[PDB]
Parts: structure tokens; sequence; C-alpha cells
RNA sequence: AAGCUGAGGCGAAGGCGUCUACCUAGAGGGUUUCUGUCGAUCAAGGGCGAGAGUAGGAGUAUCCAACAGGAUUAGAGACCCUGGUAGUUCCUACCUUAAACGAUGCCGACAGGAGUUUGUCAUUUGUUAAUGGCAGAAUCUUUGGAGAAAUCAUAGUUCUUGGGCU
């Protein structure tokens, strides 16, 4: 059984990124569509395209090789601010580099958005 | 620790197999676990000559016994049927003879 | 009249026609002489023999004893290498352990907090495993000092950072796994991509094919 | 012009059972169990392996056949004034600087790496790149620049290692048919031989 | 009876270098190879001829491995350096399988003037 | 890596290999780095040399052949090869 | 139920080989059928479970714990030999254990080539075959990663530590 979707497709990408593949194939969904957006914005990732089938769909992403692992952790642990920097420091291998993606309640963003907009919320994983 | 990956048996997707016995030992072994298929001339070589003289019927063909061999490791090993060797040929999983 | 240089590198750094660490290390060449690196560094790079320990293969006539022996090399400013050598006498074992350490040599550094001056500490976490040990040197804040087991602390001090963090697991009594998956380390340091080394710069020239004239007519 | 299909289809079509590796580079699977190495990236891949082989220094350059079909491999060397190894190879020669023979390159380049796996895997601890003509059955790992080829019977080798000999003398000048034939670049048998001994005192 | 490393060894380097004496007959060759090599012993002299006139009896034959006398030398250089005259590569028609026909359509140069199938 | 009051710091900066994209690092000996020479039409060589690199885990796959395939297309220094036909 | 009989097939595992008719189950394939999340894993609880063993009938050829002789040995309660009842076979109740072993729990994803082979379909007249698809079963390897090592395409994706349950 598929528990969960997000979990997996890292994995996936994660798998391909050690090999260094040039693009991966990932069944879709709207919160691993956001969580590659987030990534597409500091540049970790390329540019991908999210395809129909009148299913669940599927992803291609296009790899610009420059990524370590993509982790999702769960159970979704809630996160608020003041507790979240203990976060950083457990998740993450440096403090100079590398963002854990939490859905904060305006949407998902890194935790460096995050402290900007003064939102948590619960977290899905990180990158690096 | 595992000394085969085959464990000396060449079953695959069976729990049971049947049993047969070494010709010397009487063992009772698996099937699954050393046979030869054997022709040998039944008068001989040396004793065929002497007697293609005192033949009824002209020329004749004098005929071949065939046995299928069952032995067992302990049976097998005794005779020099099989020998033990180094762990690198082990692996070697084709007989001694050799073709172009 | 000194060492004669054998084989193409040593030739350049005689006549010196290459000159530091760097551009060795860039073009990924393999050492194969001492006399190099005792050219290069040559001042501050330091001999510390970090353990001896017997070994003993039986015979017919009983045991064989010979030395097993460790050093380590150490320029203060961010090079490390180690060597390990058996011979039947000690004093072979360490005089060739101290050339295998130069034959193996440049270690990665960064901050902790905030860009300040001058770094002091490992870029990003790394773990270096050897059979059973496992080294994990963790990004530390600045003035805490190095922490680790006192044959870590040698060898990180010859590397220079600053300030380190640890966290050793397996069978650590193990000496010479020991220091060589602290050493495994920080050869781990410059595999790690960051953000840091994206770019593409122009490609620098191979210093052989630059200077591939002087070296024949 | 330039349509030198006439020499390279006279001898080689011929292969064996396909690498992974090399499945671009051949044609159509042919019935029986033969494969159909293709005519027109062989020739394309010769002209991008005389622009490599344009290195500094030829003498500095390397090209190193422990197959028998070791004749075209020493005329290389003296057309372009590029060092080779006879006989076998002996290891440690990359590394290992007490060997007397120590020669190391700033490029290789070998009859098969498949036949000669030793010379191919000693370039991975010096740095050295290695280019090949291999044919289909063959081991495409430490390899850069794949000639795909024939090493089976004794003309094919000879017709490229002429032919790489050839546009290496366009790119660097001192060359414009020169005279040198392929036919110089063959094995040739002791038999083969036989009747060379012949030719000589038939001169005379 | 066997000749051992050094008398071997000093036996192939007599015959790389004087091969311009030497002959099949062992009592030339013994009074050669004192005046050839300064040698201890007389032993010696007679084992090391001893198989100086071993090998010149197999080079009365194919060329021996591990030797070279310099007369050999100058003889594969000239047997070495002529090739014959004409290609011989042209058929000049050129025979050529139905399916390696079908790739030289693909290639883009069929009508070649080489001909096809049998 | 800047020092942020200004500057650069660091000793060395490992190339990165253009097929796969990670890090050269000192001691990976397997690595490589080619020269290839452009040519003026007409073949002319013009003096001035294209120099591709990988990385010594590319060529133990056996993929670097496929790599020089790709990247000199792409740069010009080869016409088909790259990009079919088999059959 | 010999030979055919194999690192071949089927079965949840234990296990299943002559041929014929009979009742019965299902995996895999194909499917522009139907339903629409009905599912994963599991304390208790329920069944199946080699061989030995037990109870009561029906058998009793072979082989045979015990037992009886005969050898050998210092002794031989054993190995070897000659005889031998219980058991070994069928039916009705039980027992519930094995190196019950891939000594590897079950469901889910991804990560490398190579040729074997079983079932079945697809495009071809290479039609008891060629190439390719799903599902099995093994194998090889100069591949990567893991491991204390032996080794392992899973024992990989794990101090770069979190898919779900026992």
């Amino acid at each position: 059984v598929r528990t969960s979707v997000l979990a997996d497709a890292l994995k996936a990408i994660t798998n391909a990124e050690r090999r260094g593949m040039r693009q991966v194939l990932i069944p879709s969904s709207k919160v691993i569509i956001a969580f590659l957006k987030v990534m597409a914005s500091r540049n970790y990732i390329g540019d991908f395209e999210v395809i129909d089938d009148h299913r669940s769909g599927k992803i291609v992403i296009n790899l610009l090789g420059r990524l370590n692992k993509c982790v999702a952790i769960c159970p979704r642990f809630d996160v608020g601010l003041g507790d979240l920097e203990m976060w950083q420091a457990k998740l993450l291998p440096s403090r100079q580099f590398g963002y854990v993606v939490l859905s904060t309640d305006k949407g998902i963003m890194d935790h460096e958005e995050a402290r900007k907009h003064n939102a948590g919320g619960k977290i899905l994983g990180m990158f690096f | 620790p595992v000394k085969r990956r085959n464990h000396g048996r060449s079953k695959m997707n069976r729990g049971h197999t049947r049993t047969v016995n070494c010709m010397n030992c009487g063992r009772q072994v698996p099937k699954d676990k050393i046979t030869r298929f054997a022709i040998k001339n039944m008068v001989d070589a040396s004793s065929a000559k002497d007697v293609s003289d005192a033949c009824i019927y002209q020329g004749y063909e004098l005929p071949k016994t065939y046995q299928k061999q069952y032995y067992c490791v302990s049976c097998a090993v005794h005779r020099h049927v099989v020998r033990p060797r180094n762990v690198n040929v082990r692996r070697n999983r084709v007989p001694l003879f050799l073709k172009l | 009249g000194g060492w004669q240089p054998r084989t193409k590198l040593g030739r350049l750094v005689k006549s010196g026609k290459i000159k530091s660490i760097e551009e060795i290390f860039y073009h990924a060449i393999p050492i194969k002489e001492a006399e190099i690196v005792e050219h290069l560094l040559g001042e501050d790079l330091k001999d510390e023999i970090m353990k001896i320990m017997p070994v003993q293969k039986q015979t017919r006539a009983g045991q064989r004893t010979r030395f097993k022996a460790i050093a380590a090399v150490g320029d203060g400013k961010g090079h490390i290498g180690l060597g390990i050598k058996t011979a039947a006498e000690v004093a072979n074992a360490i005089k060739g352990a101290t050339i295998y350490a130069k034959l193996s040599i440049p270690v990665r550094r960064g901050y902790w907090g905030n860009k300040i001056g001058l770094p002091h500490t490992v870029p990003n976490t790394v773990t270096g495993k050897c059979g059973s040990i496992r080294m994990r040197l963790i990004p530390a804040p600045r003035g805490s000092g190095i922490v680790a087991g006192t044959a870590a602390k040698k060898l990180l001090t010859m590397a220079g950072f600053e300030d380190l963090f640890t966290s050793s697991l397996g069978h650590t009594k193990t000496t010479f796994n020991f220091l060589v998956a602290t050493y495994k380390a920080m050869e781990e340091t410059f595999k790690f991509l960051t953000p840091d080394q994206w770019e593409d710069r122009a490609f620098e020239e191979h210093p052989f094919v630059k200077n591939s004239d002087w070296l024949h007519g | 012009a330039v349509i030198k299909m006439m020499l390279a289809a006279k001898v080689y079509l011929g292969s064996t059972n396909l690498s992974f590796g090399m499945k671009p580079y051949v044609f159509t699977c042919r019935k029986d169990g033969t494969h159909v190495i293709n005519l027109a990236m062989t020739y394309e891949k010769i002209k991008l392996a005389a622009r490599m082989i344009y290195a500094v220094e030829e003498p500095k350059d390397v090209l190193a056949s422990t197959k028998s079909f070791t004749r075209a491999v020493h005329k290389f060397a003296e057309f372009l004034g590029a060092n080779y190894v006879e006989q076998r190879f002996t290891p440690g020669l990359f590394t290992n600087y007490s060997i007397k023979n120590f020669c190391e390159p700033r490029l290789m380049i070998v009859c098969d790496p498949n036949t000669d796996s030793q010379a191919v895997h000693e370039a991975a601890y010096a740095n050295i790149p290695c280019i090949a003509l291999c044919d289909t059955d063959a081991h495409l790992d430490y390899v850069d620049c794949v000639i795909p080829c024939n090493t089976k019977n004794k003309n094919s080798m000879g017709l490229v290692m002429w032919l790489l000999t050839r546009e290496v003398l366009r790119l660097r000048g001192a060359l414009t048919e020169w005279s040198v034939l392929p036919d110089l670049f063959f094995y040739r048998d002791a038999a083969d031989e036989a009747k060379i001994a012949e030719a000589l005192e038939a001169e005379g | 009876r066997i000749r051992t490393k050094t008398t071997k060894r000093a036996a192939r380097l007599v015959i790389e270098r004087f091969y311009g004496q030497l002959s099949f007959d062992f009592q030339d060759n013994k009074r050669v190879c004192d005046a050839v090599a300064d040698i201890p012993s007389k032993r010696m002299r007679n084992k090391i001829a001893g198989y100086v006139t071993h090998l010149m009896r197999r080079l009365e034959r194919g060329p021996v491995r591990g030797i070279s006398f310099k007369l050999q030398e100058q003889e594969r250089e000239k047997r070495d350096n002529w090739m014959p005259t004409t290609s011989k590569l042209n058929v000049p028609k050129i025979l050529v399988d139905p399916e390696t026909k079908e790739m030289l359509a693909a290639i883009g140069l069929g009508e070649m003037e080489g001909v096809e199938v049998f | 890596m800047q020092n942020d009051a200004g500057e650069i710091v660091d000793m060395l900066i490992p190339r990165k290999c253009m097929a796969t994209d990670r890090l050269i690092p000192p001691h990976d000996h397997a690595s490589v780095q080619i020269q290839i020479a452009k040519v003026n039409d007409d073949g002319l060589p013009t003096g001035e040399f294209e120099t591709v690199v990988f990385s010594g885990y590319v060529r133990a796959l056996g993929e670097s052949d496929y790599a020089l395939n790709r990247i000199a297309t792409e740069k010009g220094l080869l016409t088909g090869v790259y990009r079919n036909e088999a059959h």
C-alpha cells in the first residue's frame, strides 16, 4: 500500500541525484508539486512537467545536478517558531545552507520564509 | 558461514524432493543432492575378440549395459568421482571436458 | 648532491616551474615522491608518531614479531597526511611511515554562525568510516576548543580547526581504524557539494601540457 | 568527398553478441547472430580521435595490441612518432617509477579493452584518457571515445590505424594519396611472411 | 645436468654481440668464449660454449625467443619496410550482404557503384 | 566561499564533472582532463582547444563514452554520432 | 510408481510424479466488462501443519527402535553379519513439535548491465522461431552502494539517521 506520496517521491529523486541522471519520473499530487516549487525558487532543481492522464498524475523532473538529499519526514510534526530552531539543528547538516519545508498557514515555504511571515505549522521534510 | 550459495542442494522453489540410494553405502539421500549416466560394454574389450570367433551370426554388435548411478557425498568422495577443490574454482559449474 | 628527481612531477618542482600545493590538488595528480612535499611546505610540517603496535605471524619456529606504526604529517594551515607501515625494526617502521604520510596529503574549512573573519571549523558535518569505527565531525561555534579522543585531537590540531565537535561510534580501542576514519572524514569535506561551488569557472591548464617543452626541448 | 566506405566495407562488417554501451554504434542485428557495425559513425569518430591525438608532443603521447592482429600499432608509432610496447604490457607501468620503461603519457590508444583490461585499468591510477578500437563484444568501462570496429580478422585493425594516422597528418601539416598504402598496416602470419622472404631475393 | 641462470644469461649475451664469430662446432666456440669474455674457471666456459652450440642449431631454424643478434635486426628492417604494389583493397566490385546494403541506404550513400547480395 | 565583509577564502576549488556535475576531489586519480582541437572549416587547426572533464565515477560505469558524443555535438565538433539511429 | 526427472512446474507453508473417468480450488496472461477505496499489518481467537508418538478397528509383503544370536575388541550394552515384534499401509479420533532454514517477518517505491528459463499475449511468415510486453524461477558480472568480514540487485537508497504495521 502507498502510505505516503511526498515521502515516497523524494526518495526516487534522491536516487536519481546520487546516480547523476538528467531527468526522473515520479503518481503526482498538490503537496509534491509545491515541495518541488519551493526548491525551484532556491535553484536546487531545474524545471518540471506535471502531466495529465485523467488519473493520479505523473511528474517529469529535469535535474540540474546540484542536490544531495531530499528527505520527507513523517509523521507530520507540528512546529511553532520558538520551537523551530531545534528542528534546524537536528535535521540540516550545516547552519549556512539547506532549508526546511514546512506547510505554514499561508502555504508551504522554507524556514527562511516562515520566520519572515511569522507563521509556523506542520513540517514536510527538508533538502540540502 | 555459508559454504555454497546452493547449500549443496540443487532445488529452488520446492519444499520437498524424493530420495534415492548410493550404490555402496545404500544410504537414503535426496535426489536433488551426484548422478552419472554410465555406458559400459557388456563383454569387455580383450574378451571381445576371443568371443567373436565363436559367435553364431556374422559380424554382430555386442551390446552395451546402461546404468544411472546415484551416490551421496560420503560415497562419492571415497571413490574419487568427486573431490574437494580450491575456493575460487568451486564456482566452476562445468565438467572437465572442453570444446571449440 | 641531494635528491635527484625521478618522474615528471619531481622534475617540475626541482625546476620550480610549479609553485604551491593547490596546483597539484586541483589537477588531481598522484604524488609518488616524499621529496615533493618536503619542498613545497618546507618549513612548518611536523612528524608525529601516533603509536607503535606489536604484530605476530606464527611460524614453525615460534612467532616472527614485527612492529606496525603510524605517523601523521601536519602543517597547521589546513593540510594533513596519514601513513602506516610494518617492519621488523622499529626505526624502519617509523621512517617508513613518515614517508607514507607525505605521499598521501587539503582540508576544507568554514564558519559556524556568521562569516566573521578566517574560517575555523568543518563546513558541514561529515563522517568517515573505516572498518567498525565511525567518525563524525560536527560544526561548532567559535572559541569552543576541539573535543574528541586524544588520539583524534592530535590529528585534528594538525588539521588546524580552531574548534570542533565529535561523535565516535563502534570499537574505538582499535586505534589504526580510529585515526584512519578521522583522516577519511576530512577527505569527505571536499566531496560534499555546497551552494558555494556552483558556477563554472574556466578550467585551469594542466601543468604537464603547459610546460611540455621545458620538460623535453 | 570523401568516400572510404569502399575501403571500410571491403573487409569488416562482422561481430558477435553486443554490449550495452555499444548498442548506439551498431546497426541492425543480422540473421545468423552477427551484428552490423555502422560505417557512418566509425569514420566520423576517427575524425574526433585525430583531434584528441593532437597532443602537444607526439612522443609523450602513448599508443600501446596484446592481441596478435601488433604490426599496425608499430607503424602508427613510426609515422606519428608515438611510443609503443611490443610483447606483454608489464603492469605497474604508469605507476611504479622503479621499472626501467616508466612512461606516463598524456593520453593512450588501445587495440581492444576486452582482451586487455590491464593497461586500461592502470590508466585510472594516473589520470590517463583512453581511446579504444573495440568491436561489439567489448566492456566499455574506463574508456572514452570508442572506434567501432572488428578486432578478429587481420585486416580490420590495420585499416583503422592507417586511417587514424592519415587524419592526424592532415591536421598537423606535412601532408596535403600519400604513398604509404594500408597494405603496410596488416598483421602478417609467418606463412604470410614466407612469401616476403622470397620477394626480397627475387628483386636481386 | 641443467644449465643454470648465470651460464644461460651469459650465453645469450655472447650471441647478442658476437654472432659474427662462432659456428656449429663446440671446439671452436669454446676457444672463442675465452677471448670474448673473461671467465674464472675452465669448467664454466665448457658449459657456456655448450649452450652457445645448442642455440646455434636452434637458430638454423625459426627465430628464437628472447635473443637478438644484429644480422636479423638488419634483415627484419628490410622484410618490414617494403609494401606490395597496389592497394589490394579493390575488388573492385565489392560483394555485400542484403542487410548491409540496407545500412548503406540509411547512411545516404546507395548507388555507390559496389555490388549487392550474391 | 566568501568572507562576507569582502574577499574570497579557501584554497583551491575542485573542478566539476561535465557529465554528472559533481565535485572532483584531490585523490580520485581516475579523473580525466581532455584536450580537443577545434578546427577551421576545411579542417584547419586554429591553435585553440576545448578542455573536456570527467570524474572517476563516470568513467567507472562505462558512460564517459556517451558523454563525449553529447558534449562534443553541443560544442559543435561532430555531426551525426549523437542521436540516432539503431536500425 | 524406476528410467523421462532438470538449480523444471504447482501449493499458504507442511508438501505434491504410472494411466483413466469423476467432483473441487486458484495463480499468471488478455479485457474501450462492473463496483468505487471496499485496503495494509496484526494481542486475543480460529484452522492447516513432515517424521516420530497415542487410542480403537482393518491389514501385515518389504524394511525394521526393542530384543535374540554371530563376529570383532582389553571390554562392545555399538559400528559389520543372520533372524526379529511394535511401527512402516488404509479408516476414525488425538498430539501440535523439527536445521518447519533463504537460519533473511508482511505490504509499498525507486536504484545496472548481461544472457538463461516457465506461462501467456502482441507486431512480423526467423511461426516448436525472432524481437518486445507483463508474472514467475534461478544465474552471471571488470557495475554502484552496504557489511566486522564471509559475502548481498537485496543484506542498497541509514550520524546525508523518520513510507506503514507486527
